[PDB]
């Protein structure tokens, strides 16, 4: 217990934090007009941020 | 340039400036209608669903728009009226709306007389617009103002058209331009070397 000063978990992502992925990673894109991601993130049960 | 940027209208979106998507789409479609020619009139506005969708709200516009594509002359100037006034009424337009229908008129002259050669002056009253004397003195502030290539004759009552070769008209902005350039760098040569 004197060696490690922090232990950090990493989650998998909820319908939230897939949402914001799909926000930021989707921006490079040529999107259309009218999307609804939030089905897109419910779609996805929670694989992981790749 | 303003319509080549207004291309798209589907990846613009419902936005903070133009909360209504559809003032944009009114934008796009007011300029244009002179931006392009009627190869891109009748395949671009005509088939865009995007497009066609967002002028099915308006009663107005789409009336607007097919009475040129359609060749209804009569009402054009009806639903002209409007848009021009409303565009006299408009932020960030009235600096131009005095330009905009001058160029309507004479397109649309332009796109009815650029059909026949012997088409006479008074079918255009009860066809086109009412108002012989007003087509008279129209129609010639335009030839008189070096565009509308058509010659009026007066006392047999026709009007008769030409065609100009792209030599001369294109001769005359590269006139204009040389000219421009000339006065700059002789301007600024005036400027260096005190």
């Amino acid at each position: 217990p004197g060696r490690i000063d922090r232990k950090i978990e990493f989650p998998p992502p909820n319908e939230e934090a897939r949402l914001d992925i799909l926000k930021i990673h989707s921006r490079k894109m040529n999107l259309t007009r009218g999307i609804n991601l939030r089905k897109i993130a419910e779609l996805m049960p929670g694989a992981s941020g790749a | 340039q303003a319509a080549e940027l207004f291309l798209d209208t589907v990846s613009t979106f419902t936005s903070y400036e133009l909360m209504d998507y559809k003032t944009f789409v009114t934008y796009t479609v007011y300029v244009s209608m002179i931006a392009l020619e009627r190869p891109d009139l009748r395949e671009k506005v005509i088939k865009g669903a995007e497009i066609l969708e967002v002028l099915h709200s308006l009663p107005a516009v789409r009336q607007y728009l097919f009475s040129l594509y359609e060749c209804r002359y009569s009402v054009f100037f009806q639903s002209l009226a409007v848009v021009e006034q409303e565009m006299k009424k408009d932020w960030l337009f009235a600096p131009h709306y005095r330009y905009y229908v001058r160029e309507m008129r004479i397109h649309a002259y332009s796109q009815l007389l650029e059909s026949y050669r012997s088409l006479t002056l008074g079918y255009m009253a009860e066809a086109f617009g009412v108002g012989v004397e007003f087509i008279d003195q129209e129609l010639s502030r335009f030839i008189a103002a070096g565009r509308l290539h058509c010659k009026i004759d007066k006392v047999n009552e026709i009007v008769e058209t030409n065609r100009p070769d792209s030599k001369n008209w294109q001769y005359q902005e590269t006139i204009k331009k040389g000219d421009l350039l000339l006065n700059r760098v002789q301007k600024l040569s005036r400027v260096i070397n005190m």
